RNA sequence: UACGGUGCUGAAGCAACAAAUGCCCUGCUUCCAGGAAAAGCCUCUAAGCAUCAGGUAACAUCAAAUCGUACCCCAAACCGA
RNA sequence: CGAAGGUGUGCUGUGAGGCAUGCUGGAGGUAUCAGAAGUGCGAAUGCUGACAUAAGUAACGAUAAAGCGGGUGAAAAGCCCGCUCGCCGGAAGACCAAGGGUUCCUGUCCAACGUUAAUCGGGGCAGGGUGAGUCGACCCCUAAGGCGAGGCCGAAAGGCGUAGUCGAUGGGAAACAGGUUAAUAUUCCUGUACUUGGUGUUACUGCGAAGGGGGGACGGAGAAGGCUAUGUUGGCCGGGCG
RNA sequence: UAAGGUGAUAUGAACCGUUAUAACCGGCGAUUUCCGAAUGGGGAAACCCAGUGUGUUUCGACACACUAUCAUUAACUGAAUCCAUAGGUUAAUGAGGCGAACCGGGGGAACUGAAACAUCUAAGUACCCCGAGGAAAAGAAAUCAACCGAGAUUCCCCCAGUAGCGGCGAGCGAACGGGGAGCAGCCCAGAGCCUGAAUCAGUGUGUGUGUUAGUGGAAGCGUCUGGAAAGGCGCGCGAUACAGGGUGACAGCCCCGUACACAAAAAUGCACAUGCUGUGAGCUCGAUGAGUAGGGCGGGACACGUGGUAUCCUGUCUGAAUAUGGGGGGACCAUCCUCCAAGGCUAAAUACUCCUGACUGACCGAUAGUGAACCAGUACCGUGAGGGAAAGGCGAAAAGAAC
């Protein structure tokens, strides 16, 4: 399911509006990528499907705390 | 003239019989349905 | 705490047999007593050549209303209502009129 | 080996009929009403030590409920299950 | 009968509960003939058979 | 002889010819459009076990439970009120 | 000492109506003045029930066809028995699957059901009847396909699918003849068989699978040849002499 | 609690029982086939087929227990690959399914209205999905207000069909402020001192008070009509009881009840009281929630349709300050006022009734009232989802009509 595993971040419905305002239902979907992580504490790789800012916080915080955080949420990496 | 029902009864318990009925979700619905009207043959099923 | 049973002598207070006297004869579950000689019918009983009936217009006797017969006082020589007490750690019927218990 | 208790509960009564009669005094069969679980050999041994008398072969049958009209009503009989058990040459049965 | 038949060993039990549902097994060999002309026995018998199983499973764990 | 039947009894019981669309035939011949699967079955060994089990050999014994079995079934019993 | 309701009668009011009273009915009714409305029906091809009309009219469901004697009976065109007649006979016969689910057999009954009558019935009521190691299912094996641990995918529901596991309409051990019941029979009985499992044996001595190989294991058409089922004729045996 | 019982159509048979293990009623237990989440595997629900172990055997076989999946934690084991990890086998704990409405969240129509129709409306309605609880949600100001002040949320009446929004159409529709119901505030981002200090949950005990059987419970006779009196006519009596129902016509006093007064071996709800287990209060020093706030692009929510549009949410790309700081005060700026976002918890007033008990009705009385007064979600119809009737009344008593 196109769910970013850092954020969270699903799917959103929304609308088209058209120039004569003509409301038609869409989604909004998230920018996903599948990317190995180096873990330079376990020396490894850890594929992760992740939005694009997913990364920028991974980038920000360090992916260790991220997994920590994943883990505390009940979700396998 | 061959008429629309042409019974079998293996064919019909696969159908519409008790297991069909649980194995999906919609099944089981119309099973509870079935079962808040009071039905007393709650399937196909003898 | 049922104040008519089964071996008592009771007198009617309503219906053909009113005024007359009889022992109880049994008590059903309806509310309904049937009483030695007082409500008499004629039924036509139908022959039947097993059970050696041979059929005839037997007259037997029909229940009543308890509430229509009512336990007689010997000694005050009328129709009393029943009370229940406790004697002796032990639940008793007494009439009402002159307060003595039944015996 | 059966359980005492069990093989008492097995065998339900002898069954009244002519066929049975006929069996019973030709072939040396007598013709019972048996529990619906009790399988062959159960009732066999049942056979031999309530009945005190040696068993050849026991052939089984169910039997299905008729169904009946009390009045306006519609009502099913129970299923019932039938055994012919044949019992050796020489074997009298009180 | 439960009260008296409370105070016996396990192994007693048993085989009085054995001797009852012999007893309800004529019975109802009796019965299906034209023999027993006293219904209520059997109905006694289960009854007693019942009380037994109900004593033995009192002793056995409870 | 309960006119339904029951019990006893019982001769010959061969040959020739004809003959399937059935069997040999899951064969043979031929054609192109090129014609299930898996187990049972036979066989080979591996890890193993090793002078035990297991295998085949006959012989003895036990075993084969459970459920279906009535009746209609080109129809008055199934699908068509 | 007779309520409502039902049904007549008489009187009365401009009308919707009202009052009185006979019969029926057998226990409720309600003045007055106020109050509230599921408050008034002839129509809506209105809805429900009842009952008319056509009308004792059409029809009584294959143009295969009946006739008579006897029986039973309250009663016989129809039921049972008999003798004729006629119809089907690659079926209108026999045996199954599917489907039905007691319709089977016996006794008994004829209100309803049966397009008439019915003593009869697939109708009513009661009782009886279905016997398996070898037939079929179950079981072992798989096909199309289904479900599917993990898995991949998907707002949720869920989708697809691996390992697997289900799924016959296909592959896989074994029984025949006769006799018998009112109704079952390759199931009962009589005779004569077969199968694959254990267990124990003595005799021997390489056994062992989730693996390897073989086998199972396969199309259409055509052509014969060898056969049998089966039939015909003769012989034989029994009976016959019109 | 008892002198009567063995449920009903429904009698009979055979029996039990009468002063106390007959029956009946209530508490706590016991038993509780198969199917069904169904859970040992399978399956055409109520059936088919196992494995393992522990005991027995008359050695033919029995019995009875365990064996689903996922999550979590632990133990042992363990690849490619050295260590590891993935994986694997056990063990423990929890989950699963069903259920009226109400509740929160994820998705989300169209008919219709606009006298056409597309923005708009219908409507975040119907419906589908997930999750929860007895309620839920919300909730302790980066809130309003207006230079005066208020002081978390929720709900009711006003404010007001106002201000606004709006093919400025149809329609939509606040807030401020006021009156009420009810009111409660706390903790973590962290370490120092002191050490068991308030509160909460589970769990025993004690007290009170319910609940689940029950007990007692007043007082009327005569006469006339009549099939029968409870009616008429007489004369009485009870009433903290003239609620109601029954009894051969209408009964305060015939019966059951009613007012009133009492009752629990056992189980259990709620209050306080108390013990034990976990939980930490008060004090000082601080610290004070970043891919966040803001912004651009696209949508959605706010009465508010992009409009001059504040505010909130975020799919997308960015991106501060960090209390000498930051948020808001309906474009925006300046001044002032006011609050402290980017972590949580939290009773009450509020919503609903599948269900239990009690009571009430200018509600229905068999074509009404539930579809269903009656063996009705039945018969019957439909492959199925589903649809779905008709049908109450003898009498006071069967005395149901012997012959």
């Amino acid at each position: 399911s196109r769910v970013c595993q850092v954020t969270g971040k699903r799917p959103v419905t929304g609308n088209n509006r058209s120039h004569a305002l003509n409301a038609t239902k869409r989604r909004f979907l998230p920018n996903l990528h599948s990317h190995r992580f180096w873990v330079e504490s376990e020396k490894r790789f850890v594929t992760l499907r992740v939005s694009a800012k997913g990364m920028r916080v991974i980038d920000k915080k360090g992916i260790d705390t991220v997994l920590a955080e994943l883990r505390a949420r009940g979700e396998k990496y | 003239m061959k008429r629309t029902f042409q019974p079998s009864v293996l064919k019909r318990n696969r159908s519409h019989g008790f297991r069909a009925r649980m194995a999906t979700k919609n099944g089981r619905q119309v099973l509870a349905r079935r079962r808040a009207k009071g039905r007393a043959r709650l399937t196909v099923s003898k | 705490a049922a104040k008519i049973r089964r071996d008592d002598e009771v007198i009617v207070l309503t219906g053909k047999d009113k005024g007359k006297r009889g022992k109880v004869k049994n008590v059903l579950s309806s509310g309904k007593v049937i009483v030695e000689g007082i409500n008499l019918v004629k039924k036509h009983q139908k022959p039947v050549p097993a059970l050696n009936q041979p059929g005839g217009i037997v007259e037997k006797e029909a229940a009543i209303q308890v509430s229509n017969v009512a336990i007689f006082n010997a000694a005050t020589g009328k129709a009393d209502r029943v009370g229940f007490r406790f004697e002796d750690g032990k639940k008793v019927r007494f009439f009402k009129s002159n307060s003595e218990t039944i015996k | 080996m059966i359980r005492e208790e069990r093989l008492l509960k097995v065998l339900r009564a002898p069954h009244v009929s002519e066929k049975a009669s006929t069996a019973m005094e030709k072939s040396n069969t007598i013709v019972l009403k048996v529990a619906k679980d009790a399988t062959k050999a159960e009732i066999k041994a049942a056979v031999q030590k309530l009945f005190e008398v040696e068993v050849e072969v026991v052939n089984t049958l169910v039997v299905k409920g008729k169904v009946k009209r009390h009045g306006q009503r519609i009502g099913r009989r129970s299923d019932w299950k039938k055994a012919y058990v044949t019992l050796k040459e020489g074997q009298n049965l009180d | 009968k439960a009260k008296e038949l409370r105070e016996k060993s396990v192994e007693e039990l048993n085989t009085e509960l054995l001797n009852l549902l012999r007893e309800q097994f004529n019975l109802r060999m009796q019965a299906a003939s034209g023999q027993l002309q006293q219904s209520h026995l059997l109905k006694q018998v289960r009854r007693d058979v019942a009380r037994v199983k109900t004593l033995l499973n009192e002793k056995a764990g409870a």
